[PDB]
């Protein structure tokens, strides 16, 4: 949704060390609570606190793909690379939820596909 | 929680300025340092040297930066009326003319009531002992030192007993003793501090404190400055006793009135001592004296002393006459 | 090996907390004068600037401002307690805005080449907002220093 | 995840969004991102007061569902009269949610594990920082990220609503300011100079219509034509764009910082360490967040809320205009905001 | 002459100058008041950043005054429509609204750390005066002490022994040692009502049935406890902050300027004697004049009567007790 010139200007090579202590301890922690309606205050012993990854956090998995196993399937879908077509198309520029606090929206996150050259 | 009102009346126009000098209005903050002083004074005899226990009393009764105050003191209904009054010993610079310069101040009467409150009885009766020794010797404001801002009491409505309302010349001189040995007493009962150390008071304070009279008037619009000239023969009683401070024979001195048995800004030392002779004006029987209270002191101010006798000599010349003690 | 900006921001509060405490131990009233100042000081720089505040505590100290410079001030110089306590915190927030917790420190300085009221006085509000985030932290530091070990009035 | 509503927050008093997992300068501080440091109201908070309010409107039968009054004793009676009475008394003892909340916000934590919510209330993002200026006492202020931030929550409702014609409405946005410029009305702008000054900063004006009326028009689309009670083009020239470290600074500096005491009446003087510092978010400012809706999961729903879309217009109907209590210090009137229900 | 210079970083330094000398205008009061201080310099080799001090810049208090509410007046419009907005907030609770006019001086704030040593409850956005709601809360619930311990002095000490002669026991570790000293005075009664209310609400139920009188009506303890709420109990009742009607903003102004002039300073502090001596050194702080009409609302969440009875009770303490700073000097009244 931006363009990548635009963020190159803040991307930071650190040493492996110095990454491990910001993935270990930056990670957002949230002090969630839940409040007794009758007394309006915190109900006993309703306290637990939360750990989440920041937004803006890129990840990348790696997808692979056979052929289809099962067998009587339709001609648009008969090699990977008919059914590589449907993930990419499906896929791309889509938000999903991924781990659960939805409720409470958390999880959200923009996904693009693509293969390599 | 016990109650004190005093309904003041100003015989004389009263020169209270708050932040903005040219308006003039009653201030709660400066009566109340007022009648810290006054309290101070006045408990100085029983106290004398005591710097520490009168400290601790006054923290007690007014409160400091470590308690509140108990006793709570503000001002209610003010029927003031801003007018214009010159003041006593400032005369302009005025080409051959030289007249007085009159500032905006509180017009003469302008009943104001003034509410004291209080949750012991017997701070409230020290701070209404404090409140009225400071009316009666003294006024409240700028240039009190030389008849302004005094006042008398029209009305009292209090709960616990105080000292009765002077009649005469004698009953005022009585009560400066009555009001010494009534707080002495509610001293020594409540905070039991150390009983009349036996030093003369480094401070203003009753240990040696003289009260005087001179002249006496029955109509109040011939009493305050209204005559800017010497010659004028309608010189009222504030500018007759003017006209003899002038006068340098009464007073005998090598510089006269202008030497420093007086305030401090006079001649080339400017300092901020201010004149041990507290000059008022005093109603007894709707006639209008003028009260004139010295204060004397052991040290006049650190790094020099005074001869006092030119005090008294100036009383005695021009026919003071001693009422206290 | 590297150390972070935290560890040398508590062994500065500490060093200048330990120095006020041992060289004053006698002055009650420097230590709880300094004690109050440094819990007011970030209220003081959050409400009116960092800038404000470094003027502020050298209008105190009677010194005039364009004559500022942090080495060419003696703390100890002064016969009230309030001044005192007044020139040791200013002192310590220029020195720790100038210079940090020394060159082989890990913090070197923010401003790195002059005092830190001219860095005020000549720069981007960017830099004087970092600047301020800087104050701050190590105000909280030698304020929980001061709270902890000092003694209060 | 079939429809989205907007939900825009204007704090008409300082808001406390209480953080308590931290300490710093100024106690107390508020829910921030910890990258960006921007002022944020997680989700869980938030969703917490518009399921309690809800919970009061229900118990006392003020909800109005498609123009008509709801009455749950009956409508939990007709739906579940095998346990109408069990149920009942589980609401009645507080140990359960009543009948409408569990369907819109989920079960209570008793019956934690029969379904799942229907609502996912997302985090409320900063949209317009009220930051101090010489002329036009304050400025609503935003950022690039914020917009960009914005533009990326337009794609997400579009790709829920499947409607690309709102997925354009902000697309052409994109501005490279330094720190030292920005994009604001003529209101802010000192007569005579092209410079503007914003609580600490002299900052030269930028010069482009159309990213200021983009943006206006963006909120007159989102929450109609009352800007929570002033037309939006008396605002529209008081709206400044600053650089990404400004509107940073902004935030981390001009949130307000209240000191509060407790006097003790035995000496009438601050206690032992009775002094304490609150951060609030400063007042008028404005705070988005969407409201995801999905397919209500409970068995044998009401005809009234069976669908997604009926469910939508509910929660417009009783969120919008009205007043909520964010974050703590409730009794001594703060965190007071006013509420606005949008759908793009 | 004399010579004022400004800590702010380049350009902001002239711009601010030029907002000074009332070269060009300034619409917010809280910006210039605080990110602008001057540091005016007087015949002293010094620059004293004090209200004193920056008050000589001017040609008298009454200019500082008349520009001060100048300043204020040019946000009226944007300050009426936020106040047209809190009353619309008001109308929504169930809250009650009434307007007290300030009988004398008011001053809230005064012991924020500002730079002028001195400050004043001043909106962020259109710098007027205000009262937060926690202060009304506070004196409320302190008004409600002092007419509890009036009314009820020594019942409660003598049903509250053992409390009283626990603060006794820590008043006499604190203060030097005074071990029994202790006076059984309002002071104690308000300190053991205090501790009451704060840290063994639970003990109350057994004076929940006493009453005491505010006003005309009658409130009980229970219901003053329910009102202010505890540690464990959310309080009943919304305290909502007060702000000036903008109508009267334009025509009397809302900010004008005291003196403190403390003679014998020196005597309070470093303990020397008192006398004609020790110059005083007078500083100044802003304050809302007398006669400012406020507007206050507080609004319940249970019972409609708990919002009626506090508010009468407020309007009895901002009668008698008053609000803000020099609550013992008669500032911060008011009247219907």
């Amino acid at each position: 949704g931006k363009p990548i010139e635009s963020i190159k200007e803040r991307i930071a090579i650190v040493s492996d060390d110095v990454f491990k202590s910001f993935t270990r301890f930056s990670t957002e922690i949230v002090a969630r609570v839940r409040i007794d309606a009758e007394k309006g205050t915190v109900a006993r012993g309703g306290l637990w606190y939360e750990e989440f990854l920041p937004s803006d956090t890129l990840m990348y998995s790696l997808i692979a793909v056979g052929s289809p196993k099962k067998e009587n399937l339709p001609k648009e879908v008969d090699n990977t690379q008919k059914i590589v077509n449907v993930l990419k198309v499906t896929f791309n520029n889509a938000f999903l939820q991924i781990g659960g606090d939805e409720t409470v929206g958390k999880g959200f996150v923009k996904v693009r596909a693509g293969v390599l050259t | 929680m016990y109650s004190a009102t005093f309904t003041l009346e100003a015989i004389t126009p009263v020169f209270m300025r708050g932040a903005n000098q040219s308006k003039a209005e009653i201030r709660a903050a400066s009566i109340k340092g007022l009648m810290r002083w006054w309290f101070r004074a006045l408990s100085g005899s029983y106290f004398g040297n005591d710097v520490e226990g009168l400290r601790r009393v006054e923290e007690y009764v007014f409160g400091s930066t470590k308690r509140e105050s108990r006793v709570v003191v503000e001002v209610v209904k003010e029927h003031v009326e801003e007018r214009f009054c010159p003041l006593p010993m400032v005369w302009k610079k005025k080409k051959g003319v030289t007249t007085r310069v009159s500032q905006r101040a509180i017009a003469p009467g302008s009943k104001f009531t003034l509410l004291l409150t209080s949750d012991d009885e017997e701070v409230l009766k020290l701070a209404c002992y404090s409140l009225i020794g400071l009316v009666y010797f003294g006024g409240i404001g700028f240039r009190c030192s030389r008849g302004a801002g005094s006042l008398k009491i029209s009305s009292l409505k209090s709960d616990v007993q105080l000292i009765d309302l002077p009649k005469n010349k004698n009953q005022l001189g009585q009560m400066v003793n009555d009001l010494t040995v009534e707080i002495a007493k509610i001293l020594k009962k409540t905070f039991l501090c150390d009983h009349e150390n036996k030093n003369c008071t480094s401070y203003s304070s009753f240990w040696c404190f003289y009260l005087f009279l001179w002249g006496e008037k029955a109509e109040l619009e011939e009493v305050y400055y209204r005559s800017n000239n010497l010659e004028n023969e309608r010189l009222t009683l504030l500018d007759l006793f003017e006209k003899e401070f002038k006068n340098k024979n009464n007073h005998l001195s090598n510089y006269g009135y202008r030497d420093f048995v007086f305030g401090l800004p006079r001649g080339t030392k400017k300092d901020r001592r201010a004149s041990p002779i507290k000059v008022g004006i005093t109603e007894l029987s709707e006639k209008y004296h003028v009260r004139v209270s010295v204060f004397k002191t052991k040290i006049f101010k650190p790094g020099m002393n005074v001869k006092w006798d030119n005090i008294f000599v100036f009383l005695e010349n021009i026919g003071a006459e001693r009422i206290y003690p | 090996d590297i150390r972070e900006i935290e560890q040398e921001r508590a062994s500065f509060a500490f060093k200048v907390v330990s120095d006020i405490k041992d060289k004053y131990s006698q002055n009650k009233k420097v230590q709880g004068k300094y004690s109050s100042y440094a819990e007011k000081a970030p209220t003081i720089i959050l409400n009116n600037g960092l800038g404000a505040t470094l003027a502020f505590f050298l209008s105190k100290l009677e010194k005039p401002i364009d004559d500022v410079d942090y080495k060419s001030i003696n703390p100890e110089s002064f016969g009230n307690a309030e001044n005192i306590a007044y020139a040791f915190l200013y002192k310590h927030l220029s020195t720790w805005l100038a210079e940090g917790n020394g060159k082989d420190s890990a913090f070197s300085g923010l401003t790195n080449g002059e005092d830190p009221l001219k860095y005020i006085m000549e720069k981007t509000a960017i830099d004087v907002a970092i600047s301020t985030e800087e104050a701050l932290s190590i105000l909280n530091w030698i304020k929980k220093f001061a709270k902890a070990m000092l003694e209060e009035e | 995840f079939e429809k989205a509503v907007v939900f825009g927050l204007y704090s008409i008093t300082p808001v406390h969004a209480g953080s308590g997992a931290e300490l710093s300068v100024i106690a107390l501080p508020i829910q921030r991102e910890r990258h960006t440091g921007f002022p944020v109201i997680w989700g869980q908070s938030l969703k917490g007061v518009l399921r309690s309010r809800f919970r009061q409107l229900e118990l006392d039968e003020k909800i109005e569902v498609e123009s008509q009054k709801w009455k749950w004793k009956e409508k939990t009676k007709e739906v579940l009269k095998e346990k109408a009475d069990e149920f009942i008394k589980k609401v009645e003892e507080r140990k359960r949610d009543p009948l409408l909340t569990e369907i819109v916000f989920g079960p209570a934590t008793d019956g934690a594990s029969e379904h799942a919510g229907a609502v996912s209330v997302g985090d409320a993002k900063i949209l317009l920082f009220p930051v101090r200026s010489a002329k036009g006492v304050f400025a609503f202020v935003t950022s690039p990220i914020v917009i960009q931030r914005l533009k990326e929550d337009f794609e997400l409702v579009s790709e829920i609503e499947n409607d690309i014609e709102l997925k354009q409405i902000l697309s052409r946005f994109k501005v490279e300011l330094s720190n030292n410029e920005t994009i604001a009305g003529n209101a802010l702008i000192l007569n005579g100079e092209n410079k503007v000054i914003l609580e600490d900063i002299v900052l030269k004006v930028k010069s482009d219509s159309n990213v200021i009326e983009n943006l206006v028009e963006v909120l007159k689309t989102l929450f109609g034509d009352n800007f929570f009670g002033k037309p939006i083009e008396s605002i529209k020239e008081r709206i400044a764009i600053v650089s990404d470290d400004v509107f940073k600074s902004f935030t981390r500096f001009s949130t307000e910082i209240v000191a509060r005491v407790r006097i003790d009446a035995e000496k009438g003087t601050v206690a032992r360490g009775g002094l304490w510092y609150e951060e609030f978010l400063p007042s008028d400012t404005l705070m988005y967040s969407l409201i995801a809706v999905g397919s209500p999961k409970k068995e044998n729903l009401p005809k009234e809320v069976d669908n997604t879309q009926k469910i939508v217009n509910v929660l417009k109907v009783t969120f919008n205009n009205a007043f909520l209590q964010i974050g703590g210090d409730e009794t001594v009137g703060k965190g007071f905001v006013k509420v606005r229900a949008g759908v793009l | 002459n004399v010579v004022v210079k400004y800590p702010v970083n380049s350009e902001l330094a002239n711009y601010a100058e030029k907002f000074w000398k009332k070269e060009l205008a300034i619409y917010n009061l809280s910006l210039i008041l605080n990110k602008m201080t001057p540091f005016v310099k007087r015949r002293s080799e010094s620059y004293k950043s004090s209200l004193s001090a920056v008050k000589e810049i001017f040609k008298n208090v009454d200019d500082f005054q008349n520009f001060l509410n100048s300043v204020l007046r040019r946000s009226l419009d944007e300050y009426r429509v936020f106040f047209e907005n809190y009353e619309r907030l008001f109308n929504s609770f169930s809250s009650k609204i009434f307007s007290m006019r300030t009988k004398s001086r008011l001053v809230v704030g005064l012991g924020d750390e500002s730079v002028y040593e001195t400050s004043i409850r001043l909106h962020r956005n259109y710098g007027v005066p205000y009262i937060p709601g926690s202060a009304l809360k506070g004196v409320a619930k302190h008004y409600a002490f002092s007419i509890l311990a009036r009314e009820n002095g020594d019942e409660i000490l003598r049903i509250y022994e053992s409390v009283k002669e626990d603060l006794k026991a820590r008043i006499a570790k604190r203060d030097k040692i005074k071990k029994n000293d202790v006076p059984e005075d309002y002071y104690l009664t308000a300190a053991v009502i205090q501790e009451l209310f704060e840290k063994k609400f639970d003990e109350l139920g057994a004076i929940r049935n006493t009453r005491v009188e505010i006003g005309d009506t009658v409130i009980s303890v229970g219901d003053i406890v329910k009102i202010f709420g505890t540690q464990k109990e959310e309080g009943s009742v919304i305290f909502f902050d007060a702000f000036p009607t903008p109508e009267q903003l334009k025509d009397k102004p809302n900010l004008e300027l005291d003196i403190m002039n403390p003679h014998y300073q020196p005597y309070y502090q470093h303990g020397e004697p008192p006398g004609d001596w020790h110059s005083p050194n007078p500083i100044f702080f802003l304050t809302v004049p007398a006669g400012v009409e406020f507007t206050f609302a507080v609004a319940s969440r249970d019972l409609d009567d708990l919002a009626e009875k506090a508010e009468k009770l407020l309007k009895e303490a901002l009668k008698k007790f008053g609000v803000g700073a020099k609550t013992s000097l008669g500032y911060g009244r008011f009247d219907a």
